[PDB]
Protein backbone atom coordinates (compact mmCIF):
# COMPACT_ATOMS: atom_id res chain seq x y z
CA UNK A 1 0.00 0.00 0.00
CA UNK A 2 2.23 2.84 1.05
CA UNK A 3 4.26 3.28 -2.08
CA UNK A 4 0.94 4.26 -3.69
CA UNK A 5 -0.01 7.22 -1.49
CA UNK A 6 3.29 8.93 -2.29
CA UNK A 7 2.84 8.46 -6.04
CA UNK A 8 -0.76 9.71 -5.99
CA UNK A 9 0.45 12.68 -3.96
CA UNK A 10 3.11 13.33 -6.59
CA UNK A 11 0.52 13.06 -9.37
CA UNK A 12 -1.51 15.83 -7.74
CA UNK A 13 1.43 17.99 -6.65
CA UNK A 14 4.90 16.43 -6.72
CA UNK A 15 7.08 17.70 -9.60
CA UNK A 16 7.86 14.49 -11.52
CA UNK A 17 4.31 13.12 -11.80
CA UNK A 18 4.98 11.47 -15.17
CA UNK A 19 7.00 8.82 -13.37
CA UNK A 20 4.13 8.52 -10.90
CA UNK A 21 1.71 8.29 -13.82
CA UNK A 22 3.98 5.57 -15.21
CA UNK A 23 4.32 3.78 -11.87
CA UNK A 24 0.65 3.88 -10.86
CA UNK A 25 -0.27 2.68 -14.34
CA UNK A 26 1.94 -0.37 -13.86
CA UNK A 27 0.42 -1.27 -10.49
CA UNK A 28 -3.15 -0.68 -11.69
CA UNK A 29 -3.79 -4.42 -12.07
CA UNK A 30 -3.65 -5.45 -8.39
CA UNK A 31 -5.52 -5.23 -5.06
CA UNK A 32 -8.85 -4.88 -6.92
CA UNK A 33 -8.79 -1.33 -5.56
CA UNK A 34 -7.37 2.17 -6.13
CA UNK A 35 -10.13 2.82 -8.65
CA UNK A 36 -12.21 4.15 -5.77
CA UNK A 37 -9.05 5.62 -4.24
CA UNK A 38 -8.40 7.53 -7.47
CA UNK A 39 -11.93 8.94 -7.60
CA UNK A 40 -12.44 9.54 -3.88
CA UNK A 41 -9.06 11.25 -3.54
CA UNK A 42 -9.00 15.04 -3.79
CA UNK A 43 -7.51 16.71 -6.86
CA UNK A 44 -6.79 13.46 -8.71
CA UNK A 45 -9.59 13.64 -11.29
CA UNK A 46 -8.96 17.33 -11.91
CA UNK A 47 -5.26 16.52 -12.36
CA UNK A 48 -5.81 13.48 -14.60
CA UNK A 49 -8.11 15.63 -16.73
CA UNK A 50 -5.41 18.32 -16.84
CA UNK A 51 -2.90 15.88 -18.33
CA UNK A 52 -5.35 15.16 -21.14
CA UNK A 53 -6.32 18.75 -21.97
CA UNK A 54 -2.65 19.69 -22.32
CA UNK A 55 -2.44 17.51 -25.44
CA UNK A 56 -5.00 19.57 -27.39
CA UNK A 57 -2.66 22.03 -29.14
CA UNK A 58 -0.46 19.03 -29.97
CA UNK A 59 -3.35 17.54 -31.97
CA UNK A 60 -2.39 19.64 -35.01
CA UNK A 61 -0.04 16.97 -36.38
CA UNK A 62 4.38 13.28 -31.45
CA UNK A 63 6.70 11.84 -28.79
CA UNK A 64 6.95 10.90 -25.08
CA UNK A 65 4.24 13.49 -24.37
CA UNK A 66 2.02 10.96 -26.16
CA UNK A 67 3.35 8.29 -23.80
CA UNK A 68 2.62 10.47 -20.76
CA UNK A 69 -1.03 11.12 -21.64
CA UNK A 70 -1.45 7.46 -22.63
CA UNK A 71 -0.50 6.57 -19.06
CA UNK A 72 -3.20 8.89 -17.74
CA UNK A 73 -5.57 7.16 -20.16
CA UNK A 74 -5.05 3.67 -18.70
CA UNK A 75 -5.52 5.26 -15.27
CA UNK A 76 -8.92 6.49 -16.45
CA UNK A 77 -9.42 3.05 -17.98
CA UNK A 78 -8.83 1.68 -14.49
CA UNK A 79 -11.42 4.05 -13.02
CA UNK A 80 -13.80 2.84 -15.70
CA UNK A 81 -14.94 -0.81 -15.52
CA UNK A 82 -14.91 -0.43 -11.72
CA UNK A 83 -18.56 -0.70 -10.54
CA UNK A 84 -18.22 1.92 -7.80
CA UNK A 85 -16.46 4.50 -9.97
CA UNK A 86 -17.87 3.55 -13.39
CA UNK A 87 -21.28 5.22 -13.25
CA UNK A 88 -19.80 8.14 -11.31
CA UNK A 89 -17.20 8.57 -14.05
CA UNK A 90 -19.83 8.12 -16.76
CA UNK A 91 -22.34 10.55 -15.27
CA UNK A 92 -19.50 13.03 -14.72
CA UNK A 93 -19.15 13.47 -18.50
CA UNK A 94 -15.39 12.81 -18.28
CA UNK A 95 -15.00 10.35 -21.20
CA UNK A 96 -16.34 12.92 -23.69
CA UNK A 97 -12.87 14.50 -23.60
CA UNK A 98 -11.45 11.39 -25.26
CA UNK A 99 -13.36 11.88 -28.53
CA UNK A 100 -11.08 14.60 -29.99
CA UNK A 101 -8.27 12.08 -29.47
CA UNK A 102 -10.33 9.53 -31.39
CA UNK A 103 -10.93 12.09 -34.14
CA UNK A 104 -7.23 12.11 -35.06
CA UNK A 105 -6.61 10.66 -38.52
CA UNK A 106 -2.81 10.56 -38.21
CA UNK A 107 -1.33 7.10 -38.80
CA UNK A 108 1.98 7.73 -37.01
CA UNK A 109 2.86 5.19 -34.30
CA UNK A 110 2.23 7.91 -31.71
CA UNK A 111 -1.34 8.80 -32.72
CA UNK A 112 -1.86 5.08 -33.29
CA UNK A 113 -1.08 4.48 -29.62
CA UNK A 114 -3.08 7.55 -28.58
CA UNK A 115 -6.27 6.30 -30.21
CA UNK A 116 -5.46 2.74 -29.08
CA UNK A 117 -5.14 3.70 -25.41
CA UNK A 118 -8.18 5.99 -25.55
CA UNK A 119 -10.19 3.22 -27.23
CA UNK A 120 -9.35 1.02 -24.25
CA UNK A 121 -11.23 3.40 -21.95
CA UNK A 122 -14.50 3.33 -23.89
CA UNK A 123 -14.02 -0.39 -24.47
CA UNK A 124 -13.65 -0.89 -20.74
CA UNK A 125 -16.67 1.35 -20.21
CA UNK A 126 -18.81 -1.15 -22.14
CA UNK A 127 -16.98 -4.16 -20.68
CA UNK A 128 -19.24 -4.54 -17.63
CA UNK A 129 -22.47 -4.58 -19.66
CA UNK A 130 -24.43 -1.55 -18.44
CA UNK A 131 -27.33 -0.19 -20.51
CA UNK A 132 -26.91 3.39 -19.28
CA UNK A 133 -23.46 3.41 -20.90
CA UNK A 134 -24.97 2.61 -24.30
CA UNK A 135 -27.66 5.31 -24.16
CA UNK A 136 -24.88 7.73 -23.20
CA UNK A 137 -22.61 6.73 -26.07
CA UNK A 138 -25.37 6.93 -28.68
CA UNK A 139 -25.72 10.61 -27.76
CA UNK A 140 -22.45 11.03 -29.62
CA UNK A 141 -20.77 10.40 -32.97
CA UNK A 142 -18.82 7.41 -31.60
CA UNK A 143 -20.45 4.67 -33.75
CA UNK A 144 -19.60 6.41 -37.04
CA UNK A 145 -16.12 7.13 -35.64
CA UNK A 146 -15.49 3.48 -34.73
CA UNK A 147 -16.57 2.57 -38.26
CA UNK A 148 -13.74 4.77 -39.54
CA UNK A 149 -11.32 2.83 -37.34
CA UNK A 150 -12.67 -0.63 -38.22
CA UNK A 151 -11.75 -0.48 -41.92
CA UNK A 152 -8.39 1.30 -41.67
CA UNK A 153 -5.30 1.58 -39.45
CA UNK A 154 -4.16 -1.18 -37.09
CA UNK A 155 -5.48 -4.69 -36.46
CA UNK A 156 -5.22 -4.03 -32.72
CA UNK A 157 -7.26 -0.81 -32.70
CA UNK A 158 -9.65 -2.51 -35.10
CA UNK A 159 -10.13 -5.36 -32.63
CA UNK A 160 -11.10 -2.80 -29.98
CA UNK A 161 -13.34 -0.90 -32.39
CA UNK A 162 -15.34 -3.95 -33.49
CA UNK A 163 -15.69 -4.93 -29.82
CA UNK A 164 -17.22 -1.61 -28.77
CA UNK A 165 -19.64 -1.86 -31.69
CA UNK A 166 -20.56 -5.45 -30.83
CA UNK A 167 -21.46 -4.33 -27.31
CA UNK A 168 -23.71 -1.55 -28.62
CA UNK A 169 -25.37 -3.93 -31.09
CA UNK A 170 -25.91 -6.42 -28.26
CA UNK A 171 -28.02 -3.88 -26.36
CA UNK A 172 -31.61 -3.41 -27.52
CA UNK A 173 -31.27 0.38 -27.54
CA UNK A 174 -28.08 0.26 -29.60
CA UNK A 175 -29.48 -2.19 -32.15
CA UNK A 176 -32.23 0.41 -32.56
CA UNK A 177 -29.92 3.37 -33.26
CA UNK A 178 -27.96 1.36 -35.79
CA UNK A 179 -30.43 -0.35 -38.15
CA UNK A 180 -32.78 2.60 -37.66
CA UNK A 181 -32.13 3.89 -41.17
CA UNK A 182 -30.62 2.58 -44.41
CA UNK A 183 -27.93 5.25 -44.11
CA UNK A 184 -26.76 3.83 -40.78
CA UNK A 185 -27.36 0.18 -41.74
CA UNK A 186 -25.34 0.32 -44.97
CA UNK A 187 -22.72 2.32 -43.09
CA UNK A 188 -21.95 -0.66 -40.85
CA UNK A 189 -22.55 -3.46 -43.36
CA UNK A 190 -20.16 -2.17 -46.04
CA UNK A 191 -17.36 -1.85 -43.48
CA UNK A 192 -17.98 -5.39 -42.23
CA UNK A 193 -18.14 -6.49 -45.87
CA UNK A 194 -14.85 -4.67 -46.52
CA UNK A 195 -13.02 -6.27 -43.59
CA UNK A 196 -14.08 -9.79 -44.61
CA UNK A 197 -12.70 -9.43 -48.14
CA UNK A 198 -9.71 -7.39 -46.96
CA UNK A 199 -9.04 -10.09 -44.35
CA UNK A 200 -6.00 -17.09 -36.21
CA UNK A 201 -7.56 -13.76 -35.26
CA UNK A 202 -10.35 -12.33 -33.12
CA UNK A 203 -11.50 -9.92 -35.84
CA UNK A 204 -13.43 -12.69 -37.60
CA UNK A 205 -15.16 -13.91 -34.43
CA UNK A 206 -16.48 -10.42 -33.66
CA UNK A 207 -17.64 -9.77 -37.23
CA UNK A 208 -19.68 -12.99 -37.19
CA UNK A 209 -21.06 -11.88 -33.82
CA UNK A 210 -22.18 -8.56 -35.29
CA UNK A 211 -23.98 -10.18 -38.23
CA UNK A 212 -25.63 -12.69 -35.90
CA UNK A 213 -26.79 -9.69 -33.88
CA UNK A 214 -28.17 -7.91 -36.95
CA UNK A 215 -29.88 -11.19 -37.85
CA UNK A 216 -32.30 -10.50 -34.98
CA UNK A 217 -33.98 -7.49 -36.60
CA UNK A 218 -36.35 -8.81 -39.28
CA UNK A 219 -36.02 -5.71 -41.47
CA UNK A 220 -32.28 -6.28 -41.20
CA UNK A 221 -32.74 -10.03 -41.62
CA UNK A 222 -34.34 -9.43 -45.02
CA UNK A 223 -31.70 -7.05 -46.39
CA UNK A 224 -28.86 -9.22 -45.08
CA UNK A 225 -30.05 -12.11 -47.25
CA UNK A 226 -28.79 -10.27 -50.33
CA UNK A 227 -26.20 -8.10 -48.57
CA UNK A 228 -24.39 -10.94 -46.78
CA UNK A 229 -20.76 -11.30 -47.88
CA UNK A 230 -20.52 -14.52 -49.90
CA UNK A 231 -17.21 -15.39 -48.25
CA UNK A 232 -19.02 -16.38 -45.04
CA UNK A 233 -21.56 -18.47 -46.95
CA UNK A 234 -18.58 -20.21 -48.54
CA UNK A 235 -16.23 -22.64 -46.78
CA UNK A 236 -13.26 -20.26 -47.06
CA UNK A 237 -13.20 -19.39 -43.35
CA UNK A 238 -13.95 -22.92 -42.09
CA UNK A 239 -10.34 -24.02 -41.48
CA UNK A 240 -9.55 -21.11 -39.16
CA UNK A 241 -12.99 -21.45 -37.58
CA UNK A 242 -12.34 -25.03 -36.48
CA UNK A 243 -10.34 -23.81 -33.49
CA UNK A 244 -13.18 -21.59 -32.25
CA UNK A 245 -16.35 -23.37 -31.14
CA UNK A 246 -18.30 -20.25 -30.22
CA UNK A 247 -17.46 -18.56 -33.52
CA UNK A 248 -18.66 -21.68 -35.34
CA UNK A 249 -21.96 -21.95 -33.47
CA UNK A 250 -22.67 -18.28 -34.19
CA UNK A 251 -21.81 -18.52 -37.89
CA UNK A 252 -23.88 -21.68 -38.36
CA UNK A 253 -26.88 -20.07 -36.68
CA UNK A 254 -26.37 -16.92 -38.74
CA UNK A 255 -26.64 -19.01 -41.90
CA UNK A 256 -29.59 -20.88 -40.39
CA UNK A 257 -31.30 -17.60 -39.52
CA UNK A 258 -30.49 -16.38 -43.03
CA UNK A 259 -33.15 -17.11 -45.66
CA UNK A 260 -35.71 -19.58 -44.31
CA UNK B 1 -12.76 41.86 -40.07
CA UNK B 2 -11.14 44.28 -37.61
CA UNK B 3 -7.37 44.71 -37.28
CA UNK B 4 -6.77 44.27 -41.03
CA UNK B 5 -6.52 40.45 -40.78
CA UNK B 6 -2.82 40.91 -39.99
CA UNK B 7 -0.41 39.52 -40.53
CA UNK B 8 -0.47 37.96 -44.00
CA UNK B 9 0.05 38.49 -47.73
CA UNK B 10 -2.24 38.10 -50.77
CA UNK B 11 -5.94 37.92 -49.64
CA UNK B 12 -5.24 40.48 -46.90
CA UNK B 13 -3.43 43.00 -49.12
CA UNK B 14 -5.88 42.85 -52.05
CA UNK B 15 -9.04 44.93 -51.30
CA UNK B 16 -11.40 43.23 -53.77
CA UNK B 17 -10.49 39.79 -52.41
CA UNK B 18 -10.27 41.15 -48.85
CA UNK B 19 -14.04 41.69 -48.78
CA UNK B 20 -15.07 38.19 -49.87
CA UNK B 21 -12.51 36.76 -47.43
CA UNK B 22 -14.03 38.48 -44.39
CA UNK B 23 -17.42 37.34 -45.67
CA UNK B 24 -16.14 33.76 -45.74
CA UNK B 25 -14.91 33.81 -42.14
CA UNK B 26 -18.09 35.36 -40.75
CA UNK B 27 -20.27 32.82 -42.56
CA UNK B 28 -17.97 30.06 -41.31
CA UNK B 29 -18.22 31.23 -37.70
CA UNK B 30 -21.99 31.81 -37.62
CA UNK B 31 -22.49 28.33 -39.06
CA UNK B 32 -20.76 26.30 -36.35
CA UNK B 33 -21.00 28.84 -33.49
CA UNK B 34 -24.48 27.72 -32.45
CA UNK B 35 -23.61 24.02 -32.74
CA UNK B 36 -20.33 24.25 -30.81
CA UNK B 37 -21.29 26.50 -27.88
CA UNK B 38 -24.37 24.50 -26.87
CA UNK B 39 -22.50 21.18 -26.84
CA UNK B 40 -19.14 22.32 -25.45
CA UNK B 41 -20.58 24.38 -22.59
CA UNK B 42 -23.04 21.55 -21.98
CA UNK B 43 -20.18 19.18 -21.21
CA UNK B 44 -18.18 21.86 -19.40
CA UNK B 45 -20.77 22.89 -16.80
CA UNK B 46 -21.85 19.30 -16.09
CA UNK B 47 -18.38 17.75 -15.83
CA UNK B 48 -17.21 20.60 -13.59
CA UNK B 49 -20.33 20.49 -11.40
CA UNK B 50 -19.84 16.81 -10.52
CA UNK B 51 -16.08 17.25 -9.97
CA UNK B 52 -16.10 20.49 -7.95
CA UNK B 53 -18.89 19.48 -5.56
CA UNK B 54 -17.25 16.11 -4.83
CA UNK B 55 -13.89 17.71 -4.05
CA UNK B 56 -15.32 20.79 -2.30
CA UNK B 57 -17.83 18.92 -0.09
CA UNK B 58 -16.06 20.02 3.10
CA UNK B 59 -15.23 23.49 1.73
CA UNK B 60 -16.80 26.73 2.98
CA UNK B 61 -16.44 30.38 1.88
CA UNK B 62 -18.44 30.09 -1.36
CA UNK B 63 -16.24 32.87 -2.76
CA UNK B 64 -13.42 30.32 -2.56
CA UNK B 65 -15.75 27.80 -4.20
CA UNK B 66 -16.81 30.29 -6.87
CA UNK B 67 -13.20 31.18 -7.66
CA UNK B 68 -12.23 27.55 -8.25
CA UNK B 69 -15.57 26.79 -9.90
CA UNK B 70 -15.43 29.63 -12.43
CA UNK B 71 -11.84 29.26 -13.66
CA UNK B 72 -12.20 25.49 -13.98
CA UNK B 73 -15.29 25.52 -16.21
CA UNK B 74 -14.12 28.59 -18.13
CA UNK B 75 -10.73 27.18 -19.13
CA UNK B 76 -12.21 23.72 -19.71
CA UNK B 77 -14.85 25.13 -22.06
CA UNK B 78 -12.35 27.33 -23.91
CA UNK B 79 -10.15 24.28 -24.43
CA UNK B 80 -13.05 22.14 -25.68
CA UNK B 81 -14.15 24.99 -27.94
CA UNK B 82 -10.89 25.59 -29.83
CA UNK B 83 -10.36 21.84 -30.17
CA UNK B 84 -13.88 21.28 -31.53
CA UNK B 85 -14.08 24.31 -33.83
CA UNK B 86 -10.62 24.17 -35.45
CA UNK B 87 -11.23 21.38 -37.99
CA UNK B 88 -14.75 22.12 -39.30
CA UNK B 89 -14.18 25.90 -39.38
CA UNK B 90 -11.23 25.70 -41.78
CA UNK B 91 -12.87 22.99 -43.90
CA UNK B 92 -15.90 25.25 -44.16
CA UNK B 93 -13.84 28.40 -44.62
CA UNK B 94 -12.26 26.88 -47.73
CA UNK B 95 -15.49 25.27 -48.95
CA UNK B 96 -17.30 28.61 -48.86
CA UNK B 97 -14.27 30.27 -50.48
CA UNK B 98 -14.15 28.13 -53.63
CA UNK B 99 -17.91 28.42 -54.19
CA UNK B 100 -17.77 32.22 -54.38
CA UNK B 101 -2.06 28.70 -50.96
CA UNK B 102 -5.33 29.18 -49.05
CA UNK B 103 -4.27 27.24 -45.95
CA UNK B 104 -1.24 29.49 -45.52
CA UNK B 105 -3.43 32.60 -45.36
CA UNK B 106 -6.27 31.34 -43.15
CA UNK B 107 -4.06 29.65 -40.54
CA UNK B 108 -2.65 33.07 -39.72
CA UNK B 109 -6.09 34.65 -39.30
CA UNK B 110 -7.99 31.66 -37.86
CA UNK B 111 -7.03 33.01 -34.43
CA UNK B 112 -9.77 35.65 -34.39
CA UNK B 113 -12.57 33.29 -35.43
CA UNK B 114 -11.46 30.82 -32.77
CA UNK B 115 -11.38 33.51 -30.06
CA UNK B 116 -15.07 34.27 -30.62
CA UNK B 117 -16.23 30.66 -30.37
CA UNK B 118 -14.11 30.49 -27.22
CA UNK B 119 -15.34 33.71 -25.59
CA UNK B 120 -18.94 32.74 -26.38
CA UNK B 121 -18.71 29.15 -25.12
CA UNK B 122 -16.99 30.48 -22.00
CA UNK B 123 -19.62 33.05 -21.01
CA UNK B 124 -22.57 30.68 -21.45
CA UNK B 125 -20.60 28.17 -19.38
CA UNK B 126 -20.03 30.64 -16.55
CA UNK B 127 -23.77 31.32 -16.77
CA UNK B 128 -25.30 27.82 -16.89
CA UNK B 129 -23.01 26.79 -14.03
CA UNK B 130 -23.95 29.69 -11.75
CA UNK B 131 -27.61 28.75 -12.14
CA UNK B 132 -26.83 25.10 -11.38
CA UNK B 133 -24.57 25.99 -8.45
CA UNK B 134 -27.38 27.99 -6.84
CA UNK B 135 -28.71 25.23 -4.58
CA UNK B 136 -25.16 24.27 -3.62
CA UNK B 137 -24.28 27.92 -3.00
CA UNK B 138 -27.47 28.51 -1.00
CA UNK B 139 -27.29 25.42 1.22
CA UNK B 140 -23.96 26.75 2.48
CA UNK B 141 -25.42 30.19 3.20
CA UNK B 142 -27.92 28.73 5.67
CA UNK B 143 -25.24 26.55 7.23
CA UNK B 144 -23.01 29.63 7.45
CA UNK B 145 -25.53 31.87 9.22
CA UNK B 146 -27.50 29.38 11.31
CA UNK B 147 -24.72 27.13 12.64
CA UNK B 148 -21.20 28.57 12.76
CA UNK B 149 -18.67 26.57 14.81
CA UNK B 150 -20.18 23.31 13.53
CA UNK B 151 -18.49 20.95 11.00
CA UNK B 152 -19.47 21.31 7.35
CA UNK B 153 -21.88 19.58 4.96
CA UNK B 154 -21.47 15.91 4.04
CA UNK B 155 -24.50 16.60 1.85
CA UNK B 156 -25.07 13.18 0.33
CA UNK B 157 -22.15 10.78 0.02
CA UNK B 158 -18.56 10.63 1.18
CA UNK B 159 -18.37 6.97 2.26
CA UNK B 160 -14.85 6.11 1.06
CA UNK B 161 -13.52 9.61 1.61
CA UNK B 162 -14.17 9.13 5.32
CA UNK B 163 -10.73 7.50 5.24
CA UNK B 164 -7.84 8.99 7.22
CA UNK B 165 -4.91 9.74 4.93
CA UNK B 166 -2.77 12.80 4.19
CA UNK B 167 -3.98 15.59 1.91
CA UNK B 168 -5.08 13.37 -0.94
CA UNK B 169 -8.46 13.49 0.77
CA UNK B 170 -11.23 15.50 2.41
CA UNK B 171 -10.58 17.37 5.66
CA UNK B 172 -12.19 20.89 8.84
CA UNK B 173 -11.62 22.76 5.57
CA UNK B 174 -9.68 22.59 2.29
CA UNK B 175 -5.97 23.27 2.95
CA UNK B 176 -4.16 26.06 1.10
CA UNK B 177 -2.33 23.43 -0.95
CA UNK B 178 -5.49 21.57 -1.99
CA UNK B 179 -7.12 24.89 -2.86
CA UNK B 180 -4.01 25.78 -4.85
CA UNK B 181 -4.47 22.79 -7.16
CA UNK B 182 -7.76 24.10 -8.55
CA UNK B 183 -6.46 27.66 -8.23
CA UNK B 184 -4.19 27.08 -11.22
CA UNK B 185 -5.35 25.22 -14.33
Amino acid sequence: DPNVYHWICQLTYGPQKEQALLELGRKREQFDDLAVVLWSSFGVMTSLLNEIISVYPMLQPSNNLSNRVCNALVLLQCVASHPETKHLFLQAHIPLFLFPFLNTTSRQRTFEYLRLTSLGVIGALVKNDSQDVITFLLRTDIVPLCLRIMESSSELSKTVAIFILQKILLDDVGLQYICATLERFYAVTNVLKDMVEHLPGRLLKHIIRCYLRLSDDLEARRLLKIVLPAKLRDNTFTEVLRDDVGSKRCLAQLLLTLNE
Amino acid sequence: PFNNLLGSTIFVTHPDLKRVFQMALAKSVREILLEVVEKSSGIAVVTTTKIILKDFATEVDESKLKTAAIIMVRHLAQSLARATSIEPLKEGIRSTMQSLELDTAINENIGIALVLIEKASMDKSTQDLADQLMQAIAIRRYHKERRADQPFITQNTNPYSLSLPEPLGLKGVTPQQFRVYEEFG
